Order: C-alpha cells, then structure tokens, then sequence
C-alpha cells in the first residue's frame, strides 16, 4: 500500500499486506452500536431546533432570549409559528 | 465584507486574525525596522486574570483593543487612549464539564469583528469552548445574541476563532479525538440565523458541493466520495473537524480552510481514504458549496489534522505568469500551494528532509507516494516516524512577506513512536486508540530533549530555503512580518523575537512573563507604531507543564517531549504592548491620574 | 545574623524583608535617580504560573533571585546572569482544605535567608498557608527540615514572611478572625527545633517577659495583665496573632514586632483592655523574653490589628538627646515612635486628620483618649468611623530615607459603619461578629467609590508631612526610597510609580500587567541597578475581584469599598524588571540562544 | 468610657454606659464551651509532640522525615529517647 493504486479517481486505499480489505468479520472490526453512531445527529437535530425558538422569540419580541423555557408560546416539540 | 478590507488599508486597524483577508500577517509600516529594532521596548501591558493556554491575538479597531481569553473565555475591550482602563467585559457563565471534552487545553483562538451597517452598529464575535457563538456589540459589549454549534455532551467544543464574511460569521468545529464528525457553519451576522452547514464526510449533500465540484482536476475525486471511502458507517464518527483558520477571495468569493484527521487514530478500524478529512477547501461564501477539494493526506496514520493556517498570495508561475496563490503549511510536513481558484496543485515541498512518512508527492497526480516502514497499523510500534502527531506546523498562524516573497514559517521538530489499540466508541468518551513516544527530530538533541524547533523563509515557487535557525522549542505561536524587514515571532521558553528578514539574524528580544503561543500583531495608534503580543503557555505543548503531569506517553504523548520546558516558563496570561523606547499615553505620567472629578 | 548585617552592606544584595535590620527599604545607589528616572524601562519579567494577591518582594542574594508565591507557596530561583532560566523550584503538596480558613486571600509576604557557616550551606526559608516552616538548600531548592507550627483545623494559618536572626528564626501566626490565640515560635535554623515561643495573651510565664518587664514605664502597665484585662478564659481565644514585619538591633540584641487585633470583633463580648493584644513589643532574639511592650489600641473596637511595619532609625530628640528610634505607623490612623532599647513613647500623631475614634494619644500617660461617639458596641450601629477596619494603614511595607530624615508612607483613607452581633466559638470556623459597610474617607469621592490612597513624606520628630498626595486607590504594598532622589511604590490599579521624595512630584510610571500589593525593591548587578516588584492584585482589597463577591457588606465589608478596582485590573502573578533603557544580559540577544554542539 | 479612668497601671477599661461590668450573667454572655476553648491548645500539643521526633530522628539519622509514621521507635504517647 504505497497509495498509488486507485480503483478509481479519489480512492487509491488498499489493505497493508495480511491486513483485510474489509474489517467487518476480521479481528479489527469496531462493531459500532447504531445508538452510539447517531448521538451527534439528533443533538444537532434538537440544537437547531432550540436556535429556531431563539430567532423566532427575538423577531417577535424585538429582545434576545436564550432560554427556551422562557420563550412566550415554546414548544418543545413543534418549530414555531409560519409567520 | 467590503467596509471589513477596507479598514484593512488603514494601518490603525487588525480587523481579523490574519490582519486582512489573504491572512499574512503582513504590515506595510517601516516605522520600526532593522535599524531602530535594538530599541524597542514595552509600552505597556495588561494580565487577562486567568490562567492557561493564550492563543490567538487581540484585534484593533480605532481606539479599541479586543482581548479574547481561554476558559472561561471573557472577552475583554480596552481603551488605547489609555490602556489602563476596561471599557467593558463580557463573562459567561459555562457547564465546567466543557473542559472535560477539551483534548489539548482550553484554549481560544480569537475573536471576529463585523463593521456594522445602517441598522446595527459594529459587532464583535466570540466562540466558547461549550459549543456557543455569540455576537456582542462593540461599544458596550453586551450581548446580542448566543446560538448553539457545537454539543459538549458528545465531546463537542469550540476553540476555533470566527469570521466574518460579508453578512456570514463562520464556526468551525473541534472533537475529532472524541469521534466527532467535523462540520463548518454560517450565521448571519445581525440575527444569528443559520444559512448553510457543510459536514466533511458523509453524503454530498451534507458535504455541500457545487454541480461542478472538482471540475478541473477530476483525479482529484469528485461525487459520492463521502461514503465510498469509507467502510459503513464508520463516517458518521469519522473527524474531519476545521479548527483552524480560513482565508478568503472577495473577488471570486471563495474562503478556504482545511478538514481534520479522521477518528480514531487507530488506523486499522477504518478502511479507506476517509474523504474529506484532511483536505483542503474551496468553498462559495454565500452558499457554502465547494468548489474544489484537495485531500493532502489520504487514510490519516498519524493525525496530522489539516486545519493549518491558509496564506494567500499573488506571485509568479513557474512558467513565468502571475497566478492567484494559496500557500499552506501541512501537519504531515509538506507545505502545500495551489491555484486558489482551481484547486491546482502547484508545489508541494517537505518543510524539511527529515520528513520520513512520504517519499513524495506527485504534482500531476497529486498522491503522496507513502513509504510502508513509516505507517502505523495494528499490532506493530512504528518507530522514528517524522512529523509525529503534533506535526512539523501545528495552529500557530504564519505570515507572507510580499516583497521578499518568502513565507515565515514557524516550524517544530519532533518524531515520534506509535501503536495502535482497539477501542469501542461511546458519545462524550474520548476515541483515540493509540499510544504515543514523542521527542526531538534527528537535527534535534534527543538526549537532551531539546532542540524541538525552527524557523525558516520558505520560496514557494523555486521551494527553496532562503535561510533556517533552530530554535530550543517548538514555534508554536506563528509569526508576523513587516515592511520593516523584521520578522517577529514567539517562544514557548518566554520571549518574542524579531529576525532579519532576508538574514534570520535575532536583531533583538524580550523576556515576557510566559511562554508564547499567539501569534505577533501590529497597529498604529497617535502615529505610533505599536507591536503587540499575548502570552501564557498552554496549547498541546503545555498540557504536562498546565496539568502537573508526569508520565511521558500522557498528554496523547507531548508531555514526554516537553518535559524540561518548566524549567523555562511557568504558566501565564496576558498582552504585552511595544513601541520603540516604550512611548505609550502614559510617557507623561499624570495622563490617567486620579482627579477628584467623576468615574474615570 | 552578623554576616547577614554585612551582606547588607552590598547594594547586590536584598537579604531579608525590609533589605537589612533596619527595614527601611531605603537604597544607597543613586545610578538611578531624579534625572534619568523617566528612561526607566522593563528589562525582563517573569510570571509565577499562580493567580491571587502576590505580597511581599523578592529576595537578591548575589546571582540569585529568591520567589515566594500565593497557595501553593511554591519557591523559585532564577538565575540573574540569564533570568529566563530557573535554577529551581520547590513546590510543596498542602491540603486545600487551608484556603478554606483563610479571612484574606491565600496570599504569603516573604522569604528569609540564613547565610550558612562553616557546618551548613545557605538556607531560603519559606512559610506555607497550612501552617508549616520549612528550610532549602539555597543552592538547589532541596528541602532540609520542616516542622508543624500552625494548625488548619482550629483555623491557625501562616501568611507572615520567616525572619532570621542569629541561628533563629521566627515564625509569626494569622487567624485572629478565627479565634486564635497568637504566639511568635523560634527556630534553630540547622536543626529546625523550637527553642521558644512566646503568647500574646493569658499568664506571664506563657507572655514570656524579661524579668524587669517595662521597668522603665511601669505605667504601660506590668505583671498578669495577660489575664486581668480579660473575664474569665476570654483571652483563650484572644488573638494578638502577628503577621505583619520585624526590626531587629544587633546592638541591644532586641527584634521588634507588632501584635494583631483581638477576637472576636465583637468588643462587646470580651470587656478588659485584652493585653497584650494591639502591642509593640521589645524582646530578646535569644530568650524571646520582653524587654518592654507598648499596648496602642486597647480593648479594642475597630480591628485596628497591630502588626504594621516597623522602621528602624536614629534621630535626634526634642531635647536634643540622641536616640536609637522605631516608627510604626498603624491602623488605627497613629504613626508611633518610640525608642527602639528603653520603651518611651516618643511621638504619636495622626496620619490623617479625619481620624475619629480617638481624641489625641496623652504623650505622658500614653493613652489614647477614645471618643465615645466613635467606639462599637452591641444594639448599635456606628456610623462614619476612621479609619476603617482595613485601617488608614496595612501590611504594606514602607521605608525610611536617613538623609532626608522622612519616612513615605503608603496611606489608606477608608472609613466605616459597623454592627456587632453574638455568635459562638467553634475551632475551625470563623469567629468575627460584626457586619461593616465601608467607603471612601471625607478626603475621596465616596459618590463614585474613588481616592482611597494617599502617599505622604512624615517627619517623626516634628511630626510634619512634607509632602500629601491622593491616590485613587489604597496604596496598599509599601514603598521604597533611594539615595537618588526617588521613592518607588505600586497601585492596586496595575502602576508602579515613582515620586520626587523632595516634592512628591510624579516623575515616571508604568502599567504593570496587575494590581500590586507588596513593596518594590533594589540591586545592582552586573554593574547595573535593577528596580523589581510582583504584580497580581488581591489580599484584603481584592478579595471582592478574586473571589467573585457581589454583596456590599461580604468580603467583611471590603466590597463594597473596592467595587470599582475591577475597571482598572484584573488577577495575576509575576514580577517585573527595570532599568535604565531596559538594559539587561539580554540586551545581546544571542544570550540564552539554543547553542546545541560545543561551540567555542 | 474615654479610656483614661484607670482602675490600675495597664488596665483602664470600664463598661460603657448601660453595659455590665462583667459579662458573665448577662444578655452578652457570651456562654463559651470550656471544651471547645481548649481546642487550641491540645493541637499545639500535637504538633510540638510530633516535631520532637522529627528533630529527634534527623540527628540519629542524618536523614530527615516528615511522617512520623516512617520513623524507626516512634510513638504517639511517648516523648523521644534521651540521646
Ligand atoms: O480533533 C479536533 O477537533 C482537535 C481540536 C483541537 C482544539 O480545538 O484545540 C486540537 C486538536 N484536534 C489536535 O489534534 C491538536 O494537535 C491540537 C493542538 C491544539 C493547541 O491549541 O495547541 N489544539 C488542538
Ligand atoms: O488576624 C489575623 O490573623 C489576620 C491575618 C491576615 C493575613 O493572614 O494576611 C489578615 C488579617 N487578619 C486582617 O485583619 C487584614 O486586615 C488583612 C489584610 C490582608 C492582606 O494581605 O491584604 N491580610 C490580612
Ligand atoms: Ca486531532
Ligand atoms: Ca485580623
């Protein structure tokens, strides 16, 4: 595995000899928990979702508001207002 | 921004990191140069009350000097008319489990500064190692408003300084040694709304490309990359984090900026290129989408992250026409310059032969030629491996002197040894995988665990060296050039140097309190040409010395490789001001004193 | 010590608090002076890696600098031929639990220095928060002995410098504001073994007095005053502790020193005139026996601690007669001289005219006729006292200009309302009983919290102030003055400044990184004078700064006073440098430069 | 109470007007725990017993300890041997 062998353009990996072409199976295979793999997305997901409040509030209002729970009308599992 | 280059022109201001928009950290004042250097001194200083790592520099608009800080990340604004004076602090308040998550210091590395327009006066931007940017009026300080970007419950932070881009303040990302997957987003600046986010692995529609994406080098790799390099989904945990900085083209609007290694650093549990991790970007402001994609280093090994420092220059081809430049300094030892309007690669040169993991890289197919007895894989110790984790360049930002046409660059020399282990993944845990050795590079004195840096005038277009010094320590902080012919730049040892330019001779020095990490900046203020720097220790380099730590494999292997620094410095914080005689507002003593009168 | 006396002679060293026995932190070097004072610039500086109230000076004993620090109390040594270098550095495990009885800041005034004989080398010696003394090799750091003289769990601390005379040396006792008895402890500086120690209160045998105790003014009073001006076993819990400075005549081999305040603040609860607490006292460095004691403030009702400095000198009567003096300006706003061998009471004026609790001190009888409008009391709220508990005067060291005849003294002009009320005594906690709101003196701006300081040039003998200047903040460090003309001391704002010691004019000043609070100091070396002094604002005034206190009447009533000091500074830790034009060993920027191989 | 009517050389106080002349019995009776005020010295007590054997051990042995624990015939209640 000297990096120059593509099988295709922008994929030039190969496995270092006596090492698998695919972990799954082999001793080396990470054996990710799907739950564990998908923490970061629905805390994007439920941050977004915060910051949604958080503009909405300030453009009603005409002053900022962090806290969510302060938010006149928040809904923790609706998007605010199509306004 | 428009107004943002426009105050640039003026030498009174340092409106972002690298001064201006090509990020050169280059002054055109002469004021202070090579002959009346030998009497430069301190005009005054300011300790920030806190401890650790003082990255980054203060930026100068007008009569006001913003000073950010590491956790808890108070940004602070002093009066220039008088320095002894705080305008205004803005401290918050964070969930000190954020230092958990933080894996090399809690660190900050500076603020961004919007002009304002017609509705809204000038703001300033800071990002908090908790995971939230916010936007500050400049003035007063106070808050305008705090938006959510980064969750430190999966080992999430932010350290990386924001910037601004017409009505877009960027934040990038930090965590990848806790298997987060690395993402850049845009707010706007006046509301804080999202725009656009762009992930560095994954689906293109998360990688956020453009129809044409890597169009005129298609070798390059092009569509569906962001999972056909990897094995299942071992992207979704795969780094790819920007911490670093960006640099940008108004006239074509591009920024650029570079992906971190993938996770973990167990090379062996994922198979593949991993793209885009480790690549250089060029990516449309306004709508995000990238225009060209270089990866630098194909299936990391050895975590030489790619968010390094991005200067952009204007030089001549080696065909003898004038091309628009982007030249960047490498982690894994190479210092990369491209066409920034193409993504073609143009030179590629070892900041120093010592560089063993590559043999070489091909400008026309733009592999990096690996060299099998310098990997790293499971099961087995690599050995002298060089650069070692903290590469040969790490965070500290450079600069470009346009009229000798050199790059100052601030160079560190160590190797390393390594092993791989495996290890499972659970969110907020960390997810390196590896043990480390680190200690001086060959040129270095290893017995002696000294000689761990260099600094160097580096050619772009013939790749030559006009000059090179070694330095006790690794030059972490960057480095500032000036008209002046002066090339000034820090230490972890304690002091700030200023070279020859076009000799790299030390024309003269000072012993600050502390280390250095920061980079130099430079500003005019009542026609006084002031040069000023922030010190304290901290960074990666100092995690043993900052966290009274004692085995050598312990700070993911540095605090083995800067075991005598302590010897040299002690932890620290603040900024320390120079003028030439050290003439500053208060070289008439009663300026300042107390009159009886009101407030002062 | 008698080699100590000589190495005193040397204006290269600074062996001891106040430079010699004399304290007067007076310098015999005019290099610097009226004239070339404002080319005074910073040579080098160095930071201690540790945040909180820096008190104190450094100690210069030929090529080294000797650094004594807050909590932890670590010590350091740099090497002067290349200040960036430390030597050593020794720092010691304490239990945190000792910041929890602390009244003031973990702050620490000082180390001492034992110049060896021909059985042992030199020996640094240093005091720990957790109530240990230990001595080190001057040479290498190491740690011979260290012995147990204050207990944390009754709430008995040590902040007080260790002082060296003869092979003794003494160690002094904080925690008044916890009920604790105080007592001084002498220890053989090879062997680190008690030799004796001597209470503050209770029976004369425990007292220790000379056998003809105060013979020469019976009316001071004599034998068992310890216990008859106390009800009951009120005086178990009396206080007296002293942490302030020493004096020390070879000649009559007698030290000097000043006991503190008595528990609880509550004067209600302990009626008598609590002796000795508030006293000067005169005793044998080789018994610890009391020659003479003098009590300034009796039953005390403001803690008017009295531990102040103590400034040795030998003036000339009003009649004439030469006499070996002590000036001692303390708390509660009166500056005491009295003769250093017999007792007398000399002179005793006012600092400050607004001074109130007391009437005028009777010169023959030695009493201070109290003014019953401006005393405490239970069910009762005082108003508009002077000074205030902090005292017109604190532990700032101040010096004394043998040819001018003078002494400066850094002043503080804060007044107070007080309250008392019951509470019990509980070893370990907190014994005080009292709520104050304190504020700017009739002098300063009370609207807007500002002039807190003053700075004046006393004459004992005629009792005049030659010269008056406002500080906006109490001048809280000392000071220093030279044979040049100049009288150095530091603000709380971040400036270390210095006086025409003639006119009080203000020649030169910088803006230091912090706050000071301990005294400046002098040395030549190399040929060359250097003018140090530590930054990092705390102790009494910044505790509302450092502890984050928001309540007016919380930092025992400190707050409130100092609530804008934030606006000028911020914690921090480090000492600076000066000299003429900055010149130091890195003047040659090659010095100190990573010179791998062997040169030559 | 001016603090000049001396009831002896070294003693001059006296009750302030409407304030008993002795505390003891009174609404200001302070009511100490005789206990609790002898705290203090029993800890000095300690102390000096344990730096005994400190100054002790270092001169037989040349060598200095801190722990009395780590120090050959120490023991609580029992002074050094005459050496
Ligand atoms: O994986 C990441 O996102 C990430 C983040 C950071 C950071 O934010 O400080 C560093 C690193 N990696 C890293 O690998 C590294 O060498 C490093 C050095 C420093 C520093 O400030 O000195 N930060 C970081
Ligand atoms: O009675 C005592 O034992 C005691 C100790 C100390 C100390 O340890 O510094 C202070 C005080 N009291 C005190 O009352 C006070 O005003 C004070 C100010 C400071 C300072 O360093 O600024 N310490 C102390
Ligand atoms: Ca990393
Ligand atoms: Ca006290």
């Amino acid at each position: 595995y000297d990096g120059t062998n593509c099988k295709a353009p922008g994929n030039c990996w190969e496995p270092k000899p006596d090492y698998p072409a695919k972990v799954e199976g082999s001793k080396y295979d990470p054996q990710h928990d799907p739950a564990e793999l998908s923490k970061q997305g629905e805390s994007l997901a439920v941050m977004d979702a915060r910051n949604e409040w958080r503009v909405w509030n300030m453009k009603k209002t005409g002053k900022f508001e962090y806290d969510v729970k302060k938010i006149d009308g928040y809904d923790e599992t609706k998007a605010p207002p199509a306004e | 921004n428009d107004q943002l280059v426009e105050l640039a022109k003026d030498p009174a201001n340092w409106v972002m990191t690298g001064r201006d928009y090509n990020a050169q950290n280059y002054s055109e004042m002469t004021d202070i140069n090579k002959e009346n250097v030998k009497q430069l001194r301190p005009a005054w200083s300011f300790s920030t009350g806190v401890l650790h790592g003082h990255e980054g520099t203060p930026l100068v608009v007008g009569d006001r000097m913003f000073i950010h800080t590491p956790f808890p990340n108070t940004t602070f604004a002093l009066d220039l008319n008088e320095p002894g004076k705080i305008l205004w602090q803005n401290k918050p308040k964070q969930n000190p489990t954020a230092r958990t998550v933080a894996c090399c210091d809690v660190v900050n590395r500076g603020l961004a500064y919007w002009p304002g327009d017609d509705q809204v006066k000038p703001l300033i931007f800071r990002t908090q190692l908790d995971g939230h940017i916010v936007a500050m009026d400049a003035e007063t300080g106070e808050t305008r408003w705090i938006m959510e970007n980064s969750d430190i419950k999966v080992g999430s932070t932010l350290t990386i300084a924001p910037y601004v881009i017409k009505d877009l303040v960027l934040v990038g990302s930090s965590g990848a040694e806790l298997g987060v997957r690395g993402y850049v987003t845009a707010y706007d600046v006046k509301s804080g709304e999202m725009r656009w986010r762009a992930f560095a692995t994954g689906p293109d529609e998360e990688l956020l490309l453009a129809e044409d994406f890597n169009a005129p080098n298609p070798h390059y790799g092009q569509k569906n990359l962001g999972l056909e390099t990897w094995e299942g989904d071992a992207w979704k945990i795969g780094g790819g984090t920007n911490w670093g900085w960006y640099a940008y083209d108004p006239e074509v609007d591009l920024f650029y900026y570079g992906s971190g290694n993938p996770a973990p650093w167990n090379e062996t549990m994922r198979p593949g290129d991993n793209k885009w991790t480790m690549a250089i970007w060029g990516r449309e402001a306004t709508t995000g989408e990238a225009k060209f994609a270089y990866q630098k280093t194909p299936h990391d090994e050895w975590d030489y992250a790619g968010v390094n420092v991005m200067m952009l220059s204007e030089q001549e081809d080696k065909q003898g026409q004038m091309r628009k430049l982007l030249t960047h300094p490498d982690r894994n030892g190479i210092v990369y310059t491209l066409d920034r309007t193409n993504g073609d690669l143009i030179s590629a040169d070892k900041m120093d032969d010592t560089v063993n993991w590559v043999k070489e890289v091909q400008l026309d197919t733009g592999l990096p030629v690996r060299d099998p007895e310098f990997g790293t894989r499971m099961d087995h110790k690599a050995r002298d491996i060089c650069p070692s984790a903290m590469g040969y360049h790490n965070q500290g930002h450079d600069s470009y002197d346009p009229e000798r046409k050199v790059f100052m660059l601030g160079i560190n020399h160590i190797c390393m040894d390594w092993e791989p282990f495996m290890l499972p993944y659970r969110a907020g845990q960390f997810f390196v995988g590896a043990t480390l050795t680190m200690y001086p590079g060959p040129k270095g004195d290893r017995g002696n665990a000294s000689g761990l840096g260099q600094i160097k005038a580096y050619d772009a277009i013939s790749g030559e060296m006009k000059w090179e010094k070694m330095e006790r320590f690794s030059v972490w902080g960057g480095t500032m050039a000036t008209a002046g012919g002066l090339t000034f730049y820090a230490t972890l040892d304690g002091f700030i140097k200023a070279r020859d330019s076009d000799t790299g001779d030390l024309l003269w020095k000072f012993k600050l309190p502390s280390g250095v990490i920061g980079h130099p900046m430079t500003y005019k203020h009542d026609g006084r040409q002031y040069v000023a720097i922030m010190y304290g220790v901290g960074g990666w380099p100092g995690v043993g010395l900052v966290f009274d730590l004692a085995d050598p494999t312990a700070g993911l292997g540095s605090v083995g490789a800067f075991k005598r620094l302590q010897e040299f410095t002690q932890m620290g914080g603040g900024v320390m001001v120079f003028s030439l005689d050290g003439e500053s507002p208060y070289s008439d003593p009663n300026v300042g004193e107390y009159a009886p009168g009101e407030p002062t």
